[PDB]
């Protein structure tokens, strides 16, 4: 599955 | 609290880095990833077929315990760099004197590529208990590795190539072979203009 589509926090692709 | 800190381990550096002897007293160096509210929880079956399955492996150590020694860190990388050292230095506390084995193993598409130990007895340290990982050299595959994405003319491209790259790292008891901490990593070339991020997350079910 895409990381994008897995089930992650928002966050995981929003860099800080 | 947001430590990557079990019950017996915490973990309160790590980096890795690149450092390039300009001249005989000069050296630069150059922080690819870098520790040192609350923490976001993380379902572990999102991640599972990205680690090897197999006994010893990350599903089968997350079942085994403790869930608190269980974390996963999202890294985003500074690969802005130009004689030259590639190196870990990891720094952990203990209340109790350990000999702790730390084992690190770079995946390549959930498949294990890479594997190295680290052995570190306790120093005494002001009532704390401390193991420091200095400057332990990077391998190899990893400074190849950092070599190839740096060729790729987009960040997107490299990216890609890290959808399918993540490393574990299993720190162990070494005389009771108790799990106490593992640390799977990911990771994302940083676009920041204050330099390398991170988002650490508590692995559950």
């Amino acid at each position: 599955v895409p990381l994008r589509a897995r089930n992650l926090p928002p966050s995981f692709f929003t860099e800080p | 609290p947001r430590s990557v800190a079990s019950s017996k381990l915490w973990m309160l550096e790590f980096s890795a880095f690149l450092e390039q002897q300009q001249d005989p007293d000069t050296y630069n160096k150059h922080l690819f990833v870098h520790i040192g509210p609350y923490l976001e929880a993380v379902d572990i079956r999102q991640i599972y077929d990205k680690f090897p399955e197999k006994k010893g492996g990350l599903k089968d150590l997350f079942e085994r315990g403790p869930s608190n020694a269980f974390f996963l860190v999202k890294f985003w990388a500074d690969l802005n760099t130009n004689s030259s050292f590639y190196g870990v230095s990891s720094q952990y506390e203990s209340p109790e004197n350990m000999i702790i084995t730390c084992s690190t193993k770079v995946c390549s598409f959930g498949k294990q590529v890479v594997e190295k130990v680290e052995t570190e007895y306790a120093r005494y340290e002001n009532g704390h208990y401390s193991y420091r990982i200095h400057r332990s050299p990077l391998c190899e595959y990893m400074i190849n590795f950092i070599h190839k994405l740096k060729h790729l003319p987009e960040k997107y491209m490299m990216n890609s190539v890290l959808e399918n790259f993540t490393i574990l790292q299993v720190v162990t008891n070494r005389d009771t072979q108790e799990t106490l901490l593992c640390i799977a990593y990911v990771f994302e070339v940083s676009a920041s203009e204050h330099g390398a991020q991170h988002h650490i997350y508590r692995l559950v079910k």
